[PDB]
């Protein structure tokens, strides 16, 4: 019956600031704290800090002093984390979670309920739609290369969703330009290369790009 | 007296000072 | 703050017992919490107050103490137990500390060698001044794989990027793409394009190649 719901994805330029919200339901918000934890891509959980609303006290990890502000709004039962002076290495998933201080036994608690996470991405790249190129040749492989786009995400289907077995769409890689590329491939019988048509459907909503590409032997 | 996964944590009124939020939810 | 030490990785065979330790000189006085984080999900609290299991966590998970060390034991490990496990504690002033996280791999016994495919650049990309050459590894397990690019029999370095799926949902295997990016000018200066693949399932490294033109 407890839920923490966070605000959506943020794409920010270096030097900007970001605010993330965390909306509580199902408990008496003013008797628990809110904790924020950060996770850079491929890395571990990093404590940011906590805020307790019944005394407005906050504790931040030293590295965030002067750059992070947590607040709570007891009138909307919402917690906020603001991070200022963003740098590329602030790119991370930011979680809110519920903690408390047990006053009977005098100990700080674990984090029992978690928000779903807010991805904050920091870079100087600008929105750009992808170029879509064919990947053309027992079992045969074919695909589409979805190159030089920003920001995430892209969705890829094959034959408008009618082809799902053997499809592999790879996590995007960040290129040194700051743009992303990915490939999507499918394994098919070499028998079928002349008979069946293969089209990859690429959708990049941030740039209003929808491409169908026919991949031929 | 554990409050993990519960809906209401016990905050003693002795710590409330002049914080109105604290007084609203505290227990003696 | 006091440190919490847990190993960066633990491997367990399916059905065997995994033990993940977490040590810190402060643990005799403080509770330990364990979080499980599966790929693409938020962390979930699986042990709290050192010995308590929330309702809904499998009875396979248990936690014991011994000195300054706490051990999370995963009995009869299941494929769904593959995840990162973080231990966590706090001091009496409210500073929270996480360990580095232990990647627990439930390491299947099956060794599946990759299928290897290579794709020349499209004429369409070539018109734009760039050549991306793509090497695909499909349906392999375990995840450890080495892919080397050779252009005119010369090992490349610095000009390729790799990507691996998470484990395929149906086959529980991996696929991997390696992309070599050159200018059209450099691409046309060479003839033989090859990717050489090493994996536990391959007796000796295998090479897929094509000749430009």
């Amino acid at each position: 019956q407890v839920h923490l719901v966070q605000s959506g994805v943020e794409v920010k330029k270096p030097g900007a600031s970001v605010r993330v919200s965390c909306k509580a339901s199902g408990y008496t918000f003013a008797t628990y704290g809110i904790t924020w934890v950060r996770q850079a891509p491929g890395r571990g959980l990093e404590w940011v800090g906590w805020i307790t609303p019944y005394n407005d006290r906050t504790s931040y990890a030293q590295i965030f002093h002067g750059r992070v502000t947590m607040t709570t709004d007891t009138s909307t039962n919402t917690a906020y984390m603001e991070l200022r002076s963003l740098r590329s290495d602030d790119t991370a998933m930011y979680y809110c979670a519920r903690n408390h201080c047990n006053f009977y036994h005098d100990f700080w608690s674990g984090l029992d309920y978690w928000g779903q996470g807010t991805l904050v991405s920091v870079s100087s790249a600008s929105t750009k739609g992808p170029s879509v190129f064919p990947l053309a040749p027992g079992t045969a492989a074919l695909g589409c290369l979805v190159k030089d786009y920003f920001p995430e995400p892209v969705t890829v289907s094959w034959n408008s969703g009618a082809l799902t077995s053997g499809v592999h769409t790879f996590p995007a890689v960040l290129q040194s330009s700051g743009l992303y590329s990915l490939s999507s491939v499918v394994t098919v019988p070499s028998s079928s290369l002349g008979t069946q048509t293969y089209i990859c459907n690429v959708n990049h909503k941030p740039s209003n790009t929808k491409v169908d590409k026919k991949v031929e032997p | 007296n554990d409050f993990h996964f519960e809906v209401f944590n016990f905050v003693p009124c002795s710590i409330c000072s002049n914080n109105p939020t604290c007084w609203a939810i505290c227990k003696r | 703050s006091f440190e919490l030490t847990q190993p960066p990785s633990v491997s367990v065979s399916p059905g065997q017992t995994a033990r993940i330790t977490c040590s810190g000189d402060a643990l005799p006085k403080q509770y330990v919490y364990w979080y499980q984080q599966k790929p693409g999900q938020a962390p979930v609290l699986v042990i709290y107050k050192t010995t308590e299991r929330p309702s809904g966590i499998p009875e396979r998970f248990s936690d014991s103490s011994s000195g300054t060390t706490v051990t999370l034991t995963i009995s009869a490990a299941q494929a769904e137990d593959e995840a990162d496990y973080y231990c966590q504690s706090v001091d009496s002033s409210g500073t929270y500390v996480f360990g580095i996280g232990t990647k627990v791999t439930v390491l299947g016994r099956t060794v599946a060698a990759p299928s290897v495919f290579i794709f020349p650049p499209s004429d369409e990309q070539l018109k734009s001044g760039t050549a991306s050459v793509v090497c695909l590894l499909n349906n392999f397990y375990p995840r450890e794989a080495k892919v080397q690019w050779k252009v005119d029999n010369a090992l490349q370095s610095g000009n390729s990027q790799e990507s691996v799926t998470e484990q395929d949902s149906k086959d529980s295997t991996y696929s991997l793409s390696s992309t070599l990016t050159l200018s059209k000018a450099d691409y046309e200066k060479h003839k033989v394009y090859a990717c050489e693949v090493t994996h536990q399932g391959l007796s000796s490294p295998v090479t897929k190649s094509f000749n430009r033109g």
